[PDB]
Order: C-alpha cells, then structure tokens, then sequence
RNA sequence: AACCUGGUUGAUCUUGCCAGUAGUCAUAUGCUUGUCUCAAAGAUUAAGCCAUGCAAGUGAAAGUAUAUAUAUAUAUAUGUAGAAACUGCGAACGGCUCAUUAAAACAGUUAUAGUCUACUUGACAUUUAUAAGGAUAACUACGGAAAAGCUGUAGCUAAUACUUGCAUUAUCCUUUUGGAUAAGUAUUUGUUAGAAGGAAUUAUAACAAAGAAGUAACACGUAAAGUGUGUAUCAAUCGAGUUUCUGACCUAUCAGCUUUUGAUGUUAGGGUAUUGGCCUAACAUGGCUAUGACGGGUAACGGGGAAUUAGAGUUCGAUUCCGGAGAGGGAGCCUGA
RNA sequence: UUCAAAGAAUCAUUCUUUUUAAAAUCCGAUUUUGUUACUUUGAGUAAAUUAGAGUGUUCAAAGCAAACAGUUAAAGCAUUGUGUUUGAAUACUAUAGCAUGGAAUAACAAAAUUGAACAAGCU
RNA sequence: AAAAACCGUAAAUCCUAUCUUUUAAAGGAAGGAGAAGUCGUAACAAGGUUUCCGUAGGUGAACCUGCGGAAGGAUCAU
RNA sequence: AAUAGAUCCGUAACUUCGGGAAAAGGAUUGGCUCUGAGGACAUUAAUGUUAACUCAGAACUGAAACGGACAAGGGGA
C-alpha cells in the first residue's frame, strides 16, 4: 500500500513487479469522534498493540505556563489546521482546537495559590474572561488513532490570539 | 514467506572456518548468541575440525550431552553454539583449557591455557551505556553486559573479567603504546603496540600499530582488541606471538628443517 | 508577520514559559548561521532549527532552481570514465535539497549539502553552507568540477 | 604461437568481400565405441497440462494420562512406560523456476540521529497463599451424509490451555546507631535540567497527568544449593524493511514528457514498525529532458562468473553461491516474531 | 608566478642528505602555510571460479590434505604416562565511495573606472 | 453469531478508443532468377549525334530534345 | 421513435491547416444543511460598516430521482 505504484521522478510510470507485501500494511483511517470513551486495538507489526480510539470525551490537559496536567472533559472541536470538514463532523486529530471545562484547572489555582515551584508568575488578562465563563480553549498534542487517548494543553500568548483571529474583520 | 534464513551453504561459510568444498552441501548455521557468526565458530567445528575429537556432528551431540565442555566455566550444550575471539573452553574430561585466539594467518585456533590464565577472561567494551538510577553498564565484545563499571573505564577500553564472579578486575586504556591486536582486518591476528591514531570526524577512525620488528601496518578502529599495555600482554599469545612474517621469511624458514 | 499558514508555527523546542530562539550546532565542522541565531523564522527541517539530524554523506553542486518553496535544486558535474575509448565523458545528475531560510540562495552559485532522514518523495538532502558565485549564462548549462 | 591461404585478370598490383582455418563449461545430430576416474542432464519451445506415490514434523529428567501395560515391602507408597487428545515449537527454512522486471532489480558504497526483530546470549523487576476459579478435548453413548482432513446433541475431567490473586525498598538529621520522609516497566502528553556522539529534542534526571504488560498459584533433580518452562525492560545475536552515491543492452521512422485521476514542493493531519504524496485537506507551480526525458524492443532476472583472448577488445551468464521475483492468472485475508 | 646551490655511499659514473623568501608557534632556537582532477599508498575487500604457494590422488583431471620414528621401542615433556610436526597461504575483488604522500600536467578561486595591511586616537 | 449499510482494497465481465503483431484479397505495380523468345542499337573506338550531371518535356524500347554545368574528353598547347 | 439543456472529460479519417467538431463517445444534474473564493467604504502597520449573484467543494436526504413539466441535434461508413 506504500511506496510503488507511482510516478517516478522525471513523470514516468514503472513497471510494477512484486506485488504488496504485508509490511507496507497501511490500515483505514481511524476517525474519532467525541462521545462515549471507546477503543478498539490493532495488532501492529511484531505484536506491538496500537489503540484504535474511536471517541473520547476526556483527556489529560496541560497549563504548560504552569506546567501542570489535569485531566478534564472535552466539550467541542471548534478549528483544525488541516481540511475544515473534520470539525464540522467533530473528529479529534493530533493538533485540532478543542474546548476544555476550566474547572478543575481554576480549582488546582485555587487550592495552590489561593486568591481568585515557579510560583507568582501574574498570569494573563485575556484567559481570565475565558475561565470565567467557564470553557477554555486547548490544543490536542497526542496522536488519538495511535495512543488511544487525546491528551493537550491550554492554548495562551500570541497562539490563541492567533486561533482567535482565524476563528471570530471576521464573520 | 520471508522469514529469517536457517540454512548455511558450505561455499557461503565463513573462510576461517576453513571447510572442504566436496565435505557435504551444508554448513553449521551458528546459533544466535554471544557472538556474530562472521566472528566466532560454532564448537562444533571447534571440537570436530580443529581439536578432531569427534569425526561426525553425531558424535559432537554425544559430547556435548555430557556436560563436560565448558565455554567460560559455565556448561553449554548448544551444537552450534558461538564461542568467539576470546575466552575459555574447558573440557573436565580431559582436564585443558584452550583460549580461542586467532592466528598470524587469521583462523580461529585454541591455545592451551593452565588453570591460573583460565579464569581471566579478556573483554573489550563496545558500548557506554546509563540505565535508570544514573548506574553505567558496559557492553562488551563478548555480548556481556557488566553493570557498576568504575567511571575511568572508557568506551574502547578492555577490562579483565573475572569468569566466576563475572566482576572487573582492572582495566586496559588505548593509548599510543598499549599493546594491541586486529580481530577482522587484512591484518588479523597481528598483534602491536598502537603507533598513533588519527580521529576522522563522521567517518572510520584508523590506527597505526607498530610490530615486533618495526612494520607499521594501519586499520580500521572498529576491529582492534587492547591486550595489555607497553609493558607485555595480559595472555599468552600462540607460537608465532601474533607476528606475522612475510611470504619471503616464511617460506625460507618454512624450508629449513 | 511570520504566521502565514492555517496554523500556529511554533518552532518545537524553543521553551516558552520557564526555561533558565533553539538552534543546534550541526556538527562536521560547518558553523551555525547567524541569521539562524537571530532569526523569527520557523523552519521544522532546517538542519538548525528544525528536528533533522545530518548523517549520510556530503556534497556540493550548483544551484539550478530555487523556485520551490524552502526547496532548491541541485546539479552534480561529474566525469564518468569510458574504459574502452580510456577517456572520460560528461555526465550530470541533479538532486534536490531542502533549503532553510538562513540561507540566501541565488541561480548558479555553489551549495554544499548533508544527508538527512527523507524530507519528501525525493528530498533527502538539505544545504547546509552557501558560497556566492556569479555566473553567466545558464546554470543547467554550465559545468563545475565540484 | 601477436600467423594466414584459395577465389575478380590474358597476365599485374590494389580495394573488397566470399570461402577456407582453430576454439567454445555450446546445443543438436550422424557413424563408431574395449578400460577406469570424474559428472552436465525438460532452461531454450509450452511460468503448457497433469494420473499416481512421496516431499514437515516433533516427546529418552523436566506441560497435561484411571485408554492401558508393567515392577518393587505389604489393599496401600513408589515407579517404569504409554495409543489418542489438548498444549508448545516448527511448517515464513529448504527445494524448484526465470514469466515479470531497463535506474527497476542487482553490485560496490552509506544511513537508519527514521524502524521492527522469534529462537539463543548477558544483565535484571514496578501501583485461601500449608496455593484460587470454570471449561474443554480425548473418551462414553445416540446420529446424519454416496463421498470429504464433515461433523450434530448429552456427560464428565486435566493442564506451563484460559482466568483471578499474598511483603519491601530508597532518601534527610544529631554524626557504628536512633528517629524523620518518599514509592508504575515500557509507552503517550505538558514544563524543565542535561557520560557519549560529528552533530541531540541523546542517556539520564526533576515536576504534573495518564499507563499497557509483568515481577513464577508451573515441572524435573546438582554439590562427597541445580535445571527446565514462562515473564517486564535494556543490550547482544540471527535477520529484515526502508535509504545515500555511482554503475546497464538496442532504438529518435520515440522530442518533449509529468501535472483534473499526486505530478514537484510547503503546512497540518491520518496511516505505518519507522521516514516519506504513502494517503487526505489547503496552498504554490513546480519536477525531468539531445549529458536522450517520455516511449518502443529485448528470443533481458542482476551479480560472483564463462568462452575467446599478445595488448585492447567481442560475445555469453536460465543453470553450484548471493540478491530478486513467482507458485495456472489477478486480487483479498487469518494466524504468527 | 621558486629557480637552484652544497655534502656521504656501488662503478669512472650512478645514488642519499642539508638550506634558500615571507606571515603565526616556541628564549638565537624550537613549525603550518588554496580546491579538484590526476597519481601513490593503505583500510573493506564472501566463497566457489581465477592467478598462485605447499602437498607423488600410482600420473593427470583432482582434492585439501597430510608427513615423520616405531616386527612394536628410543627420544621429547610430567611430577610414572602422554605421539609429534604441521598446511589449508598470497594477489584480484569496480571506474564510484573512505583515508593518505604529492613538486609535474590540467582546470576553478581570488586579482582595480579599485582592493588592501599596519600603526595611533574614537566608539 | 447471522444479516445489513457505508468508506476502502478490489478480482472479473462488458462497451468504447488507441496501440502492437500476424494475416486474406479482385486489381495494380516492382525486383530477382531461368531459357537458343521478339524488336531495335543506347553505352564501350570521335561507338559512328563525345560521354556524363541537375532539371523539364516527349517517345514502343533502349532513348531524344531544351537550359545550365563537368571532363571522369576526343583539347594540359600562338 | 430515439438524446436533444448545461458542466466536466474525450474526440478519428481527411484537410485548402481555416476546419472536420456539438465528430464519435462517456459522466454528472433534485432538495436541504454547510464550507471556500471572487468587492466597496476610515481611523491612528492595525479595527469597523456594507452589496452582487456567480463559481467550487462536503455531508445528509428520497421507491436511484432530479435539463422531472416546458424547451430541446440522431449518429457513422
């Protein structure tokens, strides 16, 4: 399933001699919807187990300012860099924007640092209003079709001005 | 399929292991172990070849269920089992001990051993490695894996093993005077002093090693084997002490008789 | 200004928040550019900045088209030798490379390149030292020793 | 052994070819053939079609035995064996063939800092216990079908088949000793520190989250305590997949190809054991070419090699070994390292 | 675009050694001075085949063996018994790749409607 | 467990188009070989109109003629 | 009687090189919910107000049907 079967450089076609071997493989696509936590799992080569997620609705999310990983609840994908259908169909990819409850991250500053290690860093105005509506915006780091989970960090600084700006001069 | 091959033509085997052409279609496939099959000899041919005990691989089988061969004081009843460059096969039976070794030639030949050079065992370290706990492990030639290495101990150095209790006694380094011998070059089976080495940044690394008689011959870095130091070899070298003559001399003394 | 794409180009292992730019020093004697010190860009296979490793082998040419992005062309000049006639003859092989934007690369000036891990369907070397040239005529048509 | 000779003419000297000459691990065929040694042999054409028989099985201490047989002191405790069957390992090696294949395969030369790796070898481990559970073969009896490596229902029982599950170690202070503190292997995510390599986002370490799989509910016995089987991780080894550079026959009465349908590249992702247009989405318009691209032909598997060789060369290589490919032609898939 | 000069050793010559501009290194002395082609040396060079060393398969094609004392024992070594000596070499393994000495021959680089170096002061 | 749907891998069949190789054919028009066939005499001698070239037209055929060339000419030359 | 609109693809002999040609011959087409592209206007490199229907793509949906009626070439030797 890789590797043949295509033009070479210069534009010309090769003539095809051994037929696919098993190690090129090549399994379907594994899109993962956001639901009731679900994973199938694949025997890879040389008995490796890979886990298949087919939805998730949780994950283990980071305050990489912080540096802190809690896990928490994932509510809705809202932009990935790649085509635009998977949002709308509401897949989880390695680096898609999703939405996160912020509780559980408000709760640990509280129970820390009090007030409403690399302590007394002042934080920044514009994740305050997102907090406190109470959903904040993530971006997944792991790989969902591999791993078999969707682990990410909160978004902040310049990058989620960024997403911001390419999600709401703007419609 | 395409699995891993498990048949060894006769003409496809290794060289010095030095087997007739019409002596049957096949070769003893080393088994998988402490040495590469380029670099060792299965003691089948070890005891059927070279020490001539058993004259068929049946009778090889029947000696070895006896467990009266020892390759490194531990017993081993593998037909094709991998002995390697160095170390030390006992026979309880007989009561000898042979050190393989190479010779100026480069064949792989046993060197009678007394008991006192019998549990000293020669091991070139190939690999520095730190596992969990900042605790450094050596890899060896021998395919062994020495745990707790004192800190000075450096990555091509060579370090008496001790076969009982399996623990380092004292290390060798690689200056430009150790003594030195080349395991797989042109050159194999010489034994040097290490004239110099030069460092080639991202490719082989060559030294020079200067003979008995002043012959400077140069090889890769990757198959030599640190033996003692300027002062004189840790073990004992066969009858030609791993200087090789050249194709004048030999035949001339080859001749007197 | 930098951000041109539909995502955030974050230069992976630069350190954001704690810490005490990333760059690496390549190796192989060549020196790590300053506009790769000091530069904005984000570049995932700049051999000093991105995540490539150079091992293989190295080479250099001359370059033949700079018009894909970050990508350049590399002509190889060489002499093949005719055993029968016992004389040489000209051939030619032209390889692409990755080219970082540390790099200022012009038509027909020398580049030498490292092997890296496949970038692409046909990339597997990236430049790694520049060296100016003024050239006349056509670089595919001129010949260069290298 | 670096060789020539007959043939155009009435005769001559040339060019020029025809013919002669010798070899062929080069085939066929004709005649003939007393010895011995050595030994190629359905490649050429039909990778055409096949009757029949065989070609991969395996238990000597070491998984499971009331099928059964036997032997020791007296119904007892030991044994010796053991059909069948379950379980384990192998059957992915080997053998055959050369159809496909023209920068493909192959060869030399690299890389894997982009990966997987059974057996074997060396290291070595973490969040009822005087020993836990059901369920099945063989077998028993009732059957079906012309036939097959077909199997239905009911009853038991084992296992190293399947499945649950039982201390401790390390660190800081007065300073041998007493107190005090902490506890997940790979793998994944986030934030940091950082013996070797040529270069690390390396080894490793710290913090915050997850977290597989395990660490023996198993069998035989060696010094006048061992072994077998099984198991996490690392390393070695037997290998493998990709990969760099360079190298191929004839043909231009094949000059422009490739690019909707991936062509060249970028970004993000998916997928893979891993890298990669390998695939998807968006974007850019690139990429190769008279140094022969793209096509066509090959009565083309490549090489190590063979014949002929003074030196150059020319021709051959299905065929002992290595690599590749295939099992009537395609495609798809399970088990499994 | 660096030519050259001077000294020991066979035969009558041939052959070997030293210095002679400039810039950085060592308190009159300690030491490197484009790139490539090309050429020289190495390393990796699977075997079979080839060349080729040894070896009376009765010769040879071969093969990789074998040879030696011994009507049954001297000798060697071990502090009484244990055979001894060996050989299976060497070369080739592209033209490409790795390292390497290099003076000749070839290219490329640098070189002016300018381009330097040094010294002093300034930032 | 059957069964179904959807992307995907995709055999196979059919239609169409193109290409490659082989092959039939009334008729037409060549070439080669054979035999003492018929008709002429084109060339080789100044071959009886010197020969030949390119081009064009004509004729039973060889060939003839025009234009411009060559000597490989029958002239190395008042 | 047979299609016949439009979009995408593909298009031979022959040729006066202009054509042949709508050659031949294929595929698609509804509804709904979306996605992308194509402009104009002012303030101190960045933020707001606002219009046209035109293309492209994706889900879902239905008795596989969609130029649904109307309209509208049969081709070839």
């Amino acid at each position: 399933r890789d590797g043949r079967h295509k033009l070479r450089l210069t534009g010309g076609k090769k003539k095809i001699h051994k037929k696919k071997r098993k190690y090129e493989l090549g399994r379907p696509p594994s899109n993962t919807k956001l639901g009731s936590r679900q994973v199938h799992v694949v025997r890879g080569r040389g008995r490796n187990y890979k886990y298949r997620a087919i939805k998730l609705d949780s994950g283990s999310f980071s305050w990489p300012t912080f540096g802190i990983s809690k896990n928490t609840r994932i509510i809705d994908v809202v932009y990935n860099a790649s085509n635009n259908e998977l949002v709308r169909t509401k897949t989880l990819v390695k680096n898609c924007i999703v939405v996160i409850d912020s509780h559980p991250f408000t709760t640990w500053y509280e129970n820390t640092f009090g007030t409403t290690i690399g302590k007394s860093k002042n934080i920044d105005p514009l994740l305050l209003e997102q907090f406190k509506q109470g959903r904040v915006l993530a971006c997944i780091s792991s790989r969902p079709g591999q791993c078999g989970k969707a682990d990410g960090y909160i978004i902040e600084g310049d990058e989620l001005l960024f997403y911001k700006r390419k999600m709401d001069k703007r419609n | 399929g395409k699995g891993i091959k498990k048949h060894l033509k006769r003409v496809n085997a290794p060289s010095h292991w030095m087997l007739n052409k019409m002596g049957g279609q096949y070769a003893p496939k080393t088994s998988s172990g402490p040495h590469k099959l380029l670099e060792s000899i299965p003691l089948v041919i070890l005891l059927r070849n070279r020490l001539k005990y058993a004259l068929t691989f049946d009778e090889v089988k029947m000696i070895l269920i006896q467990k009266i061969v020892k390759v490194d004081n531990k017993v081993r009843t593998d037909c094709t089992f991998p002995v390697g460059l160095m170390d030390v096969i006992h026979i309880t039976k007989s009561n000898e001990y042979f050190r393989l070794l190479y010779d100026i030639k480069g064949r792989f030949v046993p060197h009678r051993i007394t008991n006192e050079e019998s549990k000293y065992k020669l091991c070139k370290v190939k690999k520095i490695l730190l596992r969990k706990g900042r605790l450094s492990i050596a890899v060896t030639h021998d395919g062994r894996s020495i745990p707790y290495i004192h800190p000075d101990v450096k990555v091509n150095d060579t370090v008496r093993l001790d076969l009982e209790t399996g623990k380092v006694l004292e290390h060798l380094k690689f200056q430009v005077g150790s003594l030195v011998m080349v395991t797989a070059g042109h050159s194999v089976g010489r034994v040097g002093v290490i004239s110099s080495i030069d460092k080639n940044m991202g490719t082989y690394d060559i030294i020079h090693v200067k003979d008995s008689r002043n012959k400077v011959f140069a090889t890769r870095l990757s198959n030599v084997f640190v033996i003692g130091d300027n002062t004189k070899p840790y073990i004992s070298l066969p009858r030609e002490k791993g200087i090789k003559l050249d194709i004048i001399e030999e035949r001339r003394n080859r001749l007197k008789a | 200004d930098v951000q041109h794409e539909r995502a955030y180009q974050k230069q992976e292992g630069a350190s954001f928040f704690n810490s005490k730019r990333y760059w690496k020093k390549v190796g192989l004697g060549f020196a790590t550019p300053k506009e790769a010190k000091e530069g904005v860009y984000v570049d995932k296979k700049c051999p000093f900045t991105g995540n490539v490793s150079i091992r293989g082998r190295i080479l250099k040419g001359m370059v033949i088209s700079n018009k894909m992005k970050r990508t350049i062309i590399i002509r190889r000049n060489y002499l093949h030798y005719v055993k029968k006639y016992n004389r040489f003859e000209k051939r030619h092989k032209n390889i692409p490379c990755h080219c970082s934007p540390c790099f200022d690369v012009k038509e027909g000036d020398i580049v030498t390149v490292g092997q890296c891990r496949p970038l692409s369907k046909t990339v597997r070397f990236n430049v790694l030292h520049v060296e100016k040239h003024q050239i006349f005529g056509s670089a595919r048509k001129q010949f260069v020793l290298f």
